[PDB]
């Protein structure tokens, strides 16, 4: 039966997937904030670069 | 060609009035 | 029998859902409440590239922030220059229907593929200078939706037969296959480390795969319709997906759950392409109602709008240095936007 | 003529020394038709501007509309320029610089009228080729249309310069003494008009098939033909019913006035019918305004 | 998680009546044209009925016209279909399946062999002991 | 500096010259999409024009009528769900929808497929050339009378043969009433929402017919004329 093969695979897939370590959203959101602020000065799209050096005149 | 005929009719119609007046102006 | 397995599946999903809620202290918006607004963002169309006769379905910037390759349904694959607008190649395709395109990180190869189940690959730097098809990676059942050049010798193709595969160019065979989603895989994006990658499908779920191991690691389910496009956060620990409900959702890898849903009540169309800025602060989303929206990753704000296209926007790509944004569309025009001090 | 009168007037002294009402109606037509001409110059220039600089509307069809519109200004401007000169005996009661200027202003108007009339034929031919002709993808005939649009009237007016100058030269090319010389310029105008009538009939025949296939009907056909008549300039064919009759009386002035009327306001009518009524450009201004706001 | 589990069904005598309720969660049960596809044994998936975004536009297949009624409750987040005068060939497994996209009227792949937004299926059998 | 840049522009001028040549041939040909079910005679329709020859994905057949070229695409190996690749065919001239009239079972499935095509957002401006295929078998099924269309379509008892019907000389009245009911079932969907952007062109076709490319030609020509007339606001 094709149904029994799929169901066995799905349970095995979920069983291994559920056994992972989850980092609290407070830390995860902090890391996203830290990366954006750290590289904000080197983002030529959020803060436009002076026209003297951009290639698109 | 409306334009041409109108200015052709106007060309003579005003010219003829100048004639019959020029002679009468003398007398 | 069948009931025994399904009963475990329902309970197992319950375990995951309860575990995710356990590690959810505060939302991303709650933490970023003190972050100052990005501010109004105005963008000017620096260049407009014309030469495609039909709608544009794909585009990909080069590794040197130059030579964007774009594919259109007239059977053309043009390689532009983005400076002086000069065209470098006009590679003609065997099949007029093309749904994706790629540019190799080395810049030597360019891939293709579409409603033909074949990922044609072109060698740009031939000995005689003439571009010829180098490989025809066949083996997919459904159409091809996206193909990203993972290294100059491998390529990950996402097809419409609910599979993604990793090819070897020289051998021309599927090195490994990722039998995941139950619906068409519509988009693909490799991690910055070229180790993992993600894929949004038509079942409203974007999975995460290990290229070396070959099996899915995590499954993310927050959407409610087909996922049309998907990107990666520049650090590789988050990603954003756009679907047919006009919502862009920023998922997190370590937290294994969605964080923000960028949407508005005035938008009902549905995203076709997403792409982050260089630093990840901005999130551009190519919407169906003819214009793109420049969101704000840390707080849904809709800083700007790039309303300059006639037909729907089906493309988006930010250069490696994050200097320009190119938005192809179904009006056969590529517009290269940029900031203005 | 008047000029011959003074010539014989002076020679008499050498031996010695050893029509009111028709003027008013023509003047009343002169103000009336220059009102339409001046208005058409003002209104269509607005139409030409909002349709030429917009990159959204640049199909080959609008290129002819751009060229058809600019032929109306160049025709209307020439008429206003020539009418402004008008070296009439009354302006004065020896003179120079005007009889030659009237020659230059008139010869521009003759080409300007020919350019407008032959451009209506081009639009009719292109529309005919867009429906009746099969297989031709077009976009390669624009070289020929531009040549026919502006180069065809040159063949109509350049001989008119030569043949009249050496045979029946007049003071400033305004007096038409002989009807034989009135041709060469008039005949191509009639030929272009007659060809457009055949093209107009063919398009009405096709449009009848389109309306009958999907079935109110009487209203749709009526609006379409009046939408098509000014485009091909075909209304003029029924105001020229073999001029060999030349009926005398106020009917001739009334017929000429109505014929003058349509020519004067043709530019304004064509401008408003294909720039304002046209939903594509009208709705496109909303999309452009949305970006501005 | 778009889940559309169904209820009702079972054994009913010929000429009787039955009611199926399909409860939708994981998405806004509104601005979504729903359907009631069914699959008889030995046959492919076939389309039975559909309802518009907020009612007022309802259609049925030919064989069930005048015998089934379909109703929706946006507040209750449930989709209803009520049978009447059951017939022996109506024995099939009924599914509730929504249109792929919101604010649309072109539900495309609802009777396909596989579809993401379809329910598990309720078995309805019309026979006598 | 300009010495190398001129070489780049010289290549860009050569590329544009070839692109202009390919623009004429791209705009000269008409691209058609062919759709249908398993029972529909899609292959037989293709085989009729397969004579003019010049994992698989999509097939293409090139046939030319009256010096006008047509491209005719038929999807070969794609999954059941077609809501994602159908958006590629939003620029085709017309959609050739083939229906098996003599089925009475999957006819409702055929009607639903037409309804979704008609109402699709990206196919709202594509005219559909309807080919009610296998009309010869419909005569045999109706004449025998074993299977009754009333059993699947309840609104057939009150149906009456349309006045504008033009049956073949010698066709039975029962067959004419039955064949025009199927046509009016599809046209009810087409006229419900199609005002002037696109139309349906029904065609009664047998299993084998020597005149089918002309029907596509005589009906793609109508589509082109209507679009140009609508561009001029004359329609």
């Amino acid at each position: 039966t094709a149904s029994i093969a799929q169901a066995r695979k799905l349970v095995e897939q979920l069983k291994m997937e559920a056994n992972i370590d989850r980092i609290k959203v407070s830390k995860a959101a902090a890391d996203l904030m830290a990366y954006c602020e750290a590289h904000a000065k080197e983002d030529p799209l959020l803060t436009p670069v002076p026209a003297s050096e951009n290639p698109f005149r | 060609y409306a334009q041409g005929t109108f200015t052709s009719d106007y060309s003579i119609l005003l010219d003829k009035k100048a004639q019959a007046a020029f002679i009468e102006y003398l007398l | 029998e069948l009931d025994q397995l399904r009963q475990e599946a329902e309970q197992l999903k319950n375990q995951i859902r309860d575990a995710r809620k356990a590690c959810a202290d505060a939302t991303l918006s709650q933490i970023t409440n003190n972050i100052d607004p990005v501010g109004r963002i105005q963008m000017r169309t620096r260049r407009t590239l014309r030469g495609h006769l039909a709608k544009i379905y794909a585009m990909h910037w080069g590794t040197d922030s130059r030579l964007l390759v774009s594919a259109s349904q007239d059977g053309k694959l043009i390689i532009w220059d983005s400076y002086t607008t000069n065209k470098v190649h006009a590679i003609p395709l065997r099949s007029s229907w093309v749904m994706t395109c790629a540019y190799a990180p080395s810049g030597n190869y360019v891939a293709c593929g579409g409603l033909d189940n074949i990922c044609s690959i072109y060698n740009l730097k031939t000995r005689e200078g003439n571009v010829r098809v180098s490989r025809e990676l066949a083996g997919h059942t459904g159409y091809l939706s996206c193909c990203r050049f993972l290294d100059d010798n491998q390529i990950v193709t996402s097809s419409g037969d609910t599979t993604c595969a990793l090819w070897d160019i020289e051998t021309g065979q599927q090195t490994t296959t990722f039998t995941g989603h139950t619906g068409d895989v519509m988009s693909l994006s490799l991690a910055p480390d070229t180790r993992l990658f993600v894929s949004g499908a038509c079942d409203a779920s974007a999975k995460l795969w290990d290229v070396r191991e070959g099996m899915c690691r995590q499954t993310f389910t927050g959407h409610e319709s087909d996922i049309n496009a998907i990107c990666f956060f520049p650090n590789g620990n988050a990603f954003a997906t756009g679907s047919d409900d006009a919502t862009c959702r920023l998922f997190d890898l370590r937290a294994d759950q969605e964080l923000m849903t960028y949407s508005h009540d005035n938008i009902i169309c549905g995203i076709t392409s997403v792409s982050f800025s260089k630093s990840g602060r901005l999130l551009l989303a190519g919407y169906d109602d003819f214009n793109c929206n420049v969101w704000d990753a840390l707080k849904a704000d809709r800083a700007g709008v790039l309303a300059g296209h006639d037909n729907r926007v089906s493309c988006l790509g930010v250069t490696d240095d994050g200097m320009a944004v190119a938005t192809g569309s179904w009006d056969s025009f590529l517009k290269i936007w940029n900031g203005s001090s | 003529t008047a000029g011959e009168l003074y010539q014989r007037w002076e020679r008499y002294r050498r031996e010695c020394q050893e029509f009111l009402d028709q003027r008013l109606i023509l003047e009343r037509l002169q103000v009336m038709y220059t009102v339409g001409y001046s208005l058409s110059l003002a209104t269509l220039l607005l139409a030409l501007l909002i349709l030429s600089l917009f990159r959204r509307l640049h199909c080959t069809r609008n290129y002819i509309h751009i060229n058809l519109f600019t032929s109306f200004m160049l025709r209307a401007a020439a008429i206003l320029s020539r009418d402004r000169l008008l070296p009439r005996p009354g302006p004065y009661l020896l003179w120079n610089q005007a009889l030659a200027a009237c020659r230059t202003a008139q010869i521009v108007t003759q080409y300007c009228v020919g350019a407008n009339y032959t451009w209506l034929l081009v639009e009719g031919v292109y529309l005919h080729s867009l429906l009746v002709l099969v297989g031709g993808s077009e976009e390669g005939h624009f070289r020929y249309y531009l040549l026919l649009g502006w180069g065809a009237p040159a063949l109509f007016v350049i001989p008119w310069v030569i043949v009249r100058y050496l045979y029946e030269n007049t003071q400033c090319w305004e007096r038409n003494e002989v009807k034989a010389i009135w041709w060469i310029i008039r005949t191509p105008i009639l030929m272009t008009i007659l060809i457009n009538f055949l093209i107009f009939i063919r398009i009405l025949g096709i449009l009848l098939s389109k309306l009958r296939t999907r079935q109110d009907y009487r209203l749709r056909l009526a609006r379409s033909t009046l939408f098509l008549v000014p485009l091909l300039g075909v209304h003029e064919v029924v105001f020229a019913p073999v001029t060999e009759e030349q009926a005398r009386g106020a009917l001739r002035f009334a017929k000429l006035g109505f014929e003058i009327f349509l020519s004067s306001f043709q530019g304004f009518l064509v401008s408003v019918l294909y720039c304002f009524i046209n939903k594509e450009v009208q709705s496109e201004i909303r999309r452009g305004w949305h970006h501005c706001r | 998680q778009v889940q559309l589990q169904e209820s009702g069904g079972g054994l009913v005598q010929p000429g009787g009546s039955l009611r199926l309720s399909c409860a939708a969660s994981g998405f806004t049960f509104s601005n979504y044209k729903m359907n009631w596809v069914r699959q008889a044994p030995g046959k492919g998936l076939e389309w039975v009925s559909d309802i518009s975004q907020s009612g007022a536009s309802i259609s049925y297949t030919g064989s069930v016209k005048g015998r089934f009624t379909i109703s929706r409750d946006n507040a209750k987040n449930t989709l209803y279909l009520q049978m009447n005068s059951l017939k022996p060939e109506d024995t099939a497994v009924y599914y509730c399946a929504r249109c792929p996209a919101p604010f649309t009227r072109d539900c495309f792949d609802v009777t396909s062999t596989t579809y993401a937004y379809r329910g598990q299926g309720t078995q309805v059998t019309v026979s006598s002991h | 500096l300009s010495a190398e840049d001129k070489a780049a522009v010289e290549r860009s001028k050569m590329i544009e010259k070839q692109l202009q040549k390919d623009k004429q041939v791209y705009r000269a040909t008409h691209r058609l999409l062919l759709l249908g079910a398993d029972n529909s005679g899609k292959s037989t329709i293709v085989k009729q024009m397969r004579i003019y020859h010049v994992t698989s994905g999509i097939f293409e057949t090139k046939f030319q009528v009256d010096k006008v070229n047509f491209h005719m695409f038929d999807v070969g190996a794609q999954r059941d769900e077609r809501r994602k690749w159908i958006q590629c065919f939003n620029d085709v001239t017309a959609i050739i929808f083939v229906v098996d009239s003599s089925d009475y079972n999957r006819l409702q499935e055929a009607l639903n497929d037409f309804k979704s095509i008609w109402n699709n957002r990206w196919l709202r401006t594509i005219s559909v050339i309807l080919f009610l295929n296998k009309q010869d078998l419909l005569a045999e099924k109706v004449l025998a009378g074993k299977s009754k269309i009333e059993d699947y379509f309840p609104e057939f008892a009150r149906y009456t043969t349309p006045e504008d019907a033009t049956p073949e000389p010698g066709e039975d009245p029962r067959v004419t009433r039955a064949k025009y009911f199927i046509r009016d079932e599809f046209l009810r969907i087409s006229t419900a929402s199609g005002d002037g952007r696109h139309y349906c062109y029904p065609h009664f076709t047998c299993s084998v017919d020597t005149e089918n490319a002309r029907r596509i030609f005589n009906d793609c020509r109508d589509i082109i004329q209507r679009m140009h007339l609508r561009q001029y606001e004359l329609l």
